[PDB]
């Protein structure tokens, strides 16, 4: 029979943009350690988890500008039993600031393009966001944005302002952002001005939903007698060819006759008739079997095919 | 081998997902960081505690044989990597390979 | 543990470019070597390796810098294993682990 006690010196402290650390110690008074213990630790707030750890640290990625808070509990398993203590508790207050002051709207969209040097094919990312500054910002408040992904974080350098000195965009066009990346992007976006603390606003990006897919390049129909064929490449990006969804879609601008064919190979033949002509687009999305679901690029440019 | 496989088996876990996610009280390891081949040990022994706690009607009896087969697949090429000794400075090659990869591509703490 | 700064791995590959020709110096070894190019799966192998040109060579000099090195790289990977098993979370969250393992998977090998 024993008689489990709750960790000690629970704290949780900011170590980076969306990014904490949670610590507790044992408790100095616990029936001596024969016995492994373990621990649950249960996020309350702003979004709920649980988990169960085995050290006496726990990282978690989340927002801040709502505050934070958590509990953690210690846990005894074993052949005929499960034992659990009362909880400690800690929590991080919201920042402070009125409560339209905060940035509105943040939208974000990465994009990838190609170093068109450097010996060795690689590529590049950029980040462009855009917000709206929130009904009762004061006139003079400036807002500025960083971003983080893994353990790199920048403060932005080129923005783009409204027509009374408030930042309202910003651009990246580098950043330490993997294009095949699979973690998460977080954004802050800070404030000041003469006459009042202003609101910090953040958020979590996932890459799948903000990445703006490169239309195919080099569309190429070549018509012979009743076949058409279609061709294209595959689009700027750092998932190989075997990694794509594509849409082709053919339309004869005689009489309306409209085809689209969903597929994952570069070419396609399709039947059609020799008195019409043809325009006929490309689209393009990585395959739910490379990455989760994501957007579609935009459409090639029309290119044309019959008399 | 096995291209075909994962594929298949991605959609037929998407499908199956509700009724995987219907145990709330369990709990398995999932690693705290993105190099996921790191984990494949764990990985594979948290799909062999999700198999035993799961009721073994209907398609998903086969969502766990596929699992099984990339278990091969893997195994095998663990064994690949012992498999046939090479003078060394064939191995230092490696090395900087391995070094280099661990460099541009790895997400650091 | 020791973040392994990205000038550190990088210093020692200069470290490793360097004592080459000191380090074949054994006509008579031979070292495992992986056929195929998914390092993470092989990082035991690759240490044991390592362990062997160490066990033969003479420490001292900056031939020693480079063990150390590659002894405290050796740590972290360790680290980075414990990290694959020490928090145990709901079915859900390892269902998504388990879709990306397999989408990385299916996008870097063949
Ligand atoms: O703790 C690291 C800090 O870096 C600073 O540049 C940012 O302004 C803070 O928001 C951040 O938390
Ligand atoms: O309000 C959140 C509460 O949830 C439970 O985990 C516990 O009863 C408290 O320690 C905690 O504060
Ligand atoms: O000026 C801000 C930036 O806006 C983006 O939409 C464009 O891609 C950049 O080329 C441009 O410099």
């Amino acid at each position: 029979k024993i008689s489990l006690l709750p960790p000690v010196n629970f704290t949780i402290k900011v170590t980076g943009l969306a990014q904490v650390l949670l610590q507790w110690k044992p408790n100095p008074d616990q029936e001596q350690r024969n016995v492994n213990l373990e621990y649950q630790v249960k996020i309350n707030a702003p979004k709920e988890d649980d988990y169960e750890t085995r050290i006496t640290e726990s990282k978690a990625v989340t927002i801040l500008h709502m505050g934070f808070s958590a509990s953690v509990r210690t846990i005894l398993q074993n052949d005929h039993s499960l034992l659990a203590s009362s909880w400690a508790s800690a929590e991080l207050h919201a920042p402070p600031g009125s409560p339209g002051t905060s940035i509105v709207n943040l939208t974000c969209t990465t994009n990838t393009t190609e170093d068109n040097y450097s010996r060795l094919r690689s590529y590049q990312v950029s980040l462009h966001c855009t917000w709206m500054v929130g009904t009762d910002a004061p006139e003079d408040t400036q807002y500025f944005l960083y971003y983080r992904y893994g353990s790199w974080t920048e403060e932005c350098q080129e923005y783009s302002m409204d027509t009374l000195g408030r930042n309202i965009a910003c651009w990246f066009p580098r950043t330490f952002i993997l294009s095949k990346g699979r973690d998460w992007l977080a954004v802050l976006v800070n404030g000041s001005s003469k006459h009042s603390a202003i609101r910090p606003f953040d958020q979590l990006f996932a890459l799948h939903a903000i990445d703006q897919i490169n239309p195919p390049l080099n569309v190429t129909a070549e018509i012979e007698g009743t076949r058409m064929s279609i061709q294209w490449e595959k689009p700027v990006s750092a998932f190989p060819i075997h990694c794509f969804d594509y849409e082709v879609k053919i339309h004869n601008t005689r009489n309306g006759y409209l085809q689209i064919e969903k597929l994952m190979t570069n070419a396609f033949i399709s039947i059609i008739d020799d008195l019409s002509k043809y325009d006929v687009q490309v689209r393009a999305a990585v395959s739910s079997m490379c990455r989760e679901a994501g957007l579609w690029s935009e459409w090639s440019q029309p290119i044309y095919v019959g008399f | 081998p096995t291209s075909a496989l994962v594929k298949e088996t991605l959609a037929l876990l998407s499908t199956h997902r509700t009724l995987l996610i219907a145990n709330e009280t369990l709990r398995i390891p999932v690693p705290v960081h993105k190099n996921h081949q790191l984990c494949t040990e764990e990985i594979f022994q948290g799909i062999g505690t999700l198999e035993s706690q799961t009721v073994q009607g209907g398609t998903v009896e086969r969502l766990f044989k596929n699992l099984s087969l990339i278990k091969k697949y893997i195994d095998g090429q663990k064994k690949k990597c012992g498999e046939e000794r090479r003078r060394v400075n064939q191995f230092l090659d490696y090395l900087q390979e391995f070094l280099g990869v661990m460099n541009t591509e790895w997400i650091i703490e």
